[PDB]
RNA sequence: CGGUGCUGAAGCAACAAAUGCCCUGCUUCCAGGAAAAGCCUCUAAGCAUCAGGUAACAUCAAAUCGUACCCCAAACCGACA
RNA sequence: GGUGUGCUGUGAGGCAUGCUGGAGGUAUCAGAAGUGCGAAUGCUGACAUAAGUAACGAUAAAGCGGGUGAAAAGCCCGCUCGCCGGAAGACCAAGGGUUCCUGUCCAACGUUAAUCGGGGCAGGGUGAGUCGACCCCUAAGGCGAGGCCGAAAGGCGUAGU
RNA sequence: UAAGGUGAUAUGAACCGUUAUAACCGGCGAUUUCCGAAUGGGGAAACCCAGUGUGUUUCGACACACUAUCAUUAACUGAAUCCAUAGGUUAAUGAGGCGAACCGGGGGAACUGAAACAUCUAAGUACCCCGAGGAAAAGAAAUCAACCGAGAUUCCCCCAGUAGCGGCGAGCGAACGGGGAGCAGCCCAGAGCCUGAAUCAGUGUGUGUGUUAGUGGAAGCGUCUGGAAAGGCGCGCGAUACAGGGUGACAGCCCCGUACACAAAAAUGCACAUGCUGUGAGCUCGAUGAGUAGGGCGGGACACGUGGUAUCCUGUCUGAAUAUGGGGGGACCAUCCUCCAAGGCUAAAUACUCCUGACUGACCGAUAGUGAACCAGUACCGUGAGGGAAAGGCGAAAAGAA
């Protein structure tokens, strides 16, 4: 399997928005920040163990940052990966 | 009219990339200068 | 710490690293959520990880 | 190693409230003190409508240099200048003028 | 390269002369042939790139003892 | 006051018709028109209970990265909307 | 230091003083020089002039009503009108990289105004066993274990990659 | 070491700590993604794709380790071809890359000067390449001298712009000898006797002295002006401390320091002493570097441009003697003197500063000084190599205008 400590890691946070909140009533499925690294099988597992949830099919895609300009100097924020989790019908969260 | 630059990021990358200036000893001295003078960019990139 | 966390064996301390790394991993969850007051909670139980994994990584060779 | 310490009472040296004395309420790290009662600024703080916090002029203690100020020793009730000598093991404060330990 | 095996011989630079003494960079090649040197110690053939005052030195030193020193200096053959 | 919800008839025939498809074809000509793998087949060594192959059914897996937007253009090459 | 004034020496100059300024200056006699600027189509910065002049980037074209607004020829809505339609429409590659969408703002940017914008600020948005890449295979060509060759650096090239 | 802390713009939030597991500073450890010599293969740097071996099993999989090339050594294999050798496999050890100058070596310009220009000059310079070290190189006379003597190499000052070289033009330019810095001499080409004896290296140990955090560190009040005293005036005090910086104007006595006196658990430099390991001293008797010296031809280096040209190096062709011998003393010969080539090693005096600390300046003070006092090798420009800016100051305190 996937060690745990692998697990606890690739979850980052639950993405707020309104495409997410509509994703949720309308197809049961969250959407995650998750790591950069993380794969749909470690989505899977870790999903399913943390959340204590069953979970049909994982869905992700990388989000670029932008770059933002501080004052007078030009930054850029980090790119992070986004999970579109599917669960099964009856299922709840 | 047609200007001289067209780009092309694949021909940019063989000609003027990194692996292309460690191929011969004249691109790493070339490296050497850049790196001495404290360039941010070293060679083209992303 | 760190002085009772070197009183444990070396399987003990596993035990304690993954009770760390739930913990962490609530904490994450409550911050992101916007429902964690006390941030200092991050960072103490980051340090105390790397407390554990100290002590494994010395263990290990002795 | 700090001759003046949070919690003393000091009289102070120079400025607009030489001669007047009172209590540290903090050590900053730049080398200054703020002593409560002394060094009042009138601070024109707006209004912030997070707390709906009104504006107002506050009268604030800004910080004084440290070097401005003195510990102040009651036994003789002057200024005085602090030393440091080993009691036991531990390092401790005396006032110059009459080596009595603070 | 141009390089003799058993003497180190080597191609050196120097001018040509003309009558009116100009100067002009030359280099001054060895003469140097790839010869088959029977070897009795071992029965056998080994070819050598030598100069022509290498195979003087072959000889009169003998093969086997001009073979000896290209092993100690670490030359192959 | 943008849109949202519900319901929903007929849904055929003839003719015309491509530079698209049949066509990696056919005919013809000289200037005589890639390569390698996937794929099919053949055996050697070898293996012969095996292994392996073919067929059926079941089950599992198919990762990673790209995916917005512009393209006779105000976003690309021309210092310029 | 700056800015006036008065006095003074043959001159370069000097002295005093009003105002400004708000912390350094320096006699004398010596010493040392990055020691004196109007010119070099000098160098850098600032500011003039022409001049409120030329121009406002295809002669496809606008009119009105309503709305919003501090303000509307240009924004929104509506009704007309006109223009493209083998393109001035639709979609890819390349190249660009957030310009996409929503809220908000109008200093600067937009050759005018701007409530508008590809402008500022914040938030959101890119979901693949089948599309593409990656992958397997090679072309031209590149690199190239050994190898051959070359003062050195290196050149060429076999198996390969 | 400590009563304050959680780097900066940069507040805030949530906290930590206060007599010693807050923080901070130092020693030694641990961790140390990916790219990069990059080394498992590949590649458009920061990516793609594996193989093998193991430990794991919830049969979805997962974790770890290893897998480059070359050189040397070794072991095992192993052709044409009998032996063999080439070749192949494995193992051990090493190497690769980067870096400012200085150093040695391999190559090596032209502008320019000559008032043109070719010999010559620039110049063995710029540059390219290779290699090395804290220095490198050189170095223990086949050297000079002059009939007296000196006694390895390197560096400085003279000798001397002399003697010379030179289209005898432009220019180039010694040595002998003298004064200094520094000073050191050894080994192989071989046996024997004595033997492991000097010496060096490695590796411990102890002592001493450094370095890497630190500790203590003297002595002032009154009054005047003023927003503010460190200034004026008055009267004191310290000084092995009147270097310096800061503090509301210019402070020996307000603060930080300074003179001075101290300080190390740990690591480490240098010395010493000592142990261990390797290393071999001493004596007698021998031996005494051959395709070499020399020569012819062609070049080069010596201040010396082939000249009457010694000496050195060698691409080419030759070619001795070998201590009863050989080299040199500026053509050459004789005499005399002096030295012993064709094998090596060797500290110091010398060169340099990417970097660390301390200190100094008749050095700069924002168009100056580094290109860069400021988030500068940045913005920007260029396909690229590369080029390359502008831009400092509120106040004592933000008390930055409710
Ligand atoms: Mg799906
Ligand atoms: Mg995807
Ligand atoms: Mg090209
Ligand atoms: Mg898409
Ligand atoms: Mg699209
Ligand atoms: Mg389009
Ligand atoms: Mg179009
Ligand atoms: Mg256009
Ligand atoms: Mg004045
Ligand atoms: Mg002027
Ligand atoms: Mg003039
Ligand atoms: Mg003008
Ligand atoms: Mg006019
Ligand atoms: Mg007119
Ligand atoms: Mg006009
Ligand atoms: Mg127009
Ligand atoms: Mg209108
Ligand atoms: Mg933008
Ligand atoms: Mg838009
Ligand atoms: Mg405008
Ligand atoms: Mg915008
Ligand atoms: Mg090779
Ligand atoms: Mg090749
Ligand atoms: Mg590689
Ligand atoms: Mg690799
Ligand atoms: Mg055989
Ligand atoms: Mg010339
Ligand atoms: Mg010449
Ligand atoms: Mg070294
Ligand atoms: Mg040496
Ligand atoms: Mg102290
Ligand atoms: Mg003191
Ligand atoms: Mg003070
Ligand atoms: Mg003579
Ligand atoms: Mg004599
Ligand atoms: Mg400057
Ligand atoms: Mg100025
Ligand atoms: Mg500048």
């Amino acid at each position: 399997m996937i060690r745990e400590e692998r697990l606890l890691k690739v979850l980052r946070a639950p993405h707020v928005s309104e495409k997410a909140s509509t994703a949720m009533e309308k197809s049961n499925t969250i959407v995650l920040k998750v790591a950069k690294d993380a794969t749909k099988a470690e989505i899977k597992a870790a999903v399913q163990k943390l959340f204590e949830v069953e979970v049909e099919v994982v869905n992700t895609l990388v989000v670029k940052g932008k770059v933002k300009r501080h004052g007078q100097r030009i930054g850029r924020r980090s790119d992070w990966k986004k999970a579109y989790v599917t669960l099964k019908e009856g299922q709840n969260l | 009219m047609k200007r001289t630059f067209q780009p092309s990021v694949l021909k940019r990358n063989r000609s003027h990339g990194f692996r292309a200036r460690m191929a011969t000893k004249n691109g790493r001295q070339v490296l050497a200068r850049r790196r001495a003078k404290g360039r941010a960019r070293l060679t083209v990139s992303k | 710490k760190a002085k009772e966390l070197r009183e444990k064996s070396v399987e003990e301390l596993n035990t304690e690293l993954l009770n760390l790394l739930r913990e962490q991993f609530n904490l994450r969850m409550q911050a992101a959520s916007g429902q964690l007051q006390q941030s200092h909670l991050l960072k103490q139980v980051r340090r105390d990880v790397a407390r554990v994994k100290t002590l494994l990584n010395e263990k290990a060779g002795a | 190693a700090a001759k003046i310490r949070r919690d003393d009472e000091v009289i102070v040296l120079t400025g607009k409230d030489k001669g007047k004395r009172g209590k540290v309420k903090n050590v900053l790290s730049s080398g200054k003190v703020i002593v409560e009662g002394i060094n009042l600024v009138k601070k024109h703080q707006k209004p912030v409508p997070a707390l709906n916090q009104p504006g107002g002029i506050v009268e604030k203690e800004a910080a004084i240099q440290v070097s401005n100020v003195a510990i102040f020793n009651a036994a003789t009730g002057k200024a005085d200048r602090v030393g440091f000598r080993f009691e036991d093991g531990k390092k401790v404060r005396f006032f110059k003028s009459n080596s009595e330990t603070i | 390269s141009r390089v003799c095996q058993v003497t180190g011989k080597r191609p050196v630079t120097g001018n040509n002369r003309s009558h009116a003494l100009n100067a002009t960079k030359r280099r001054f090649l060895p003469n140097l042939h790839s010869h088959r040197f029977w070897v009795e110690s071992e029965k056998r053939f080994v070819t050598l790139r030598v100069s022509a005052k290498g195979m003087r030195v072959i000889d009169k030193k003998g093969i086997d003892t001009v073979l000896a020193e290209l092993r100690a200096r670490g030359e192959k053959y």
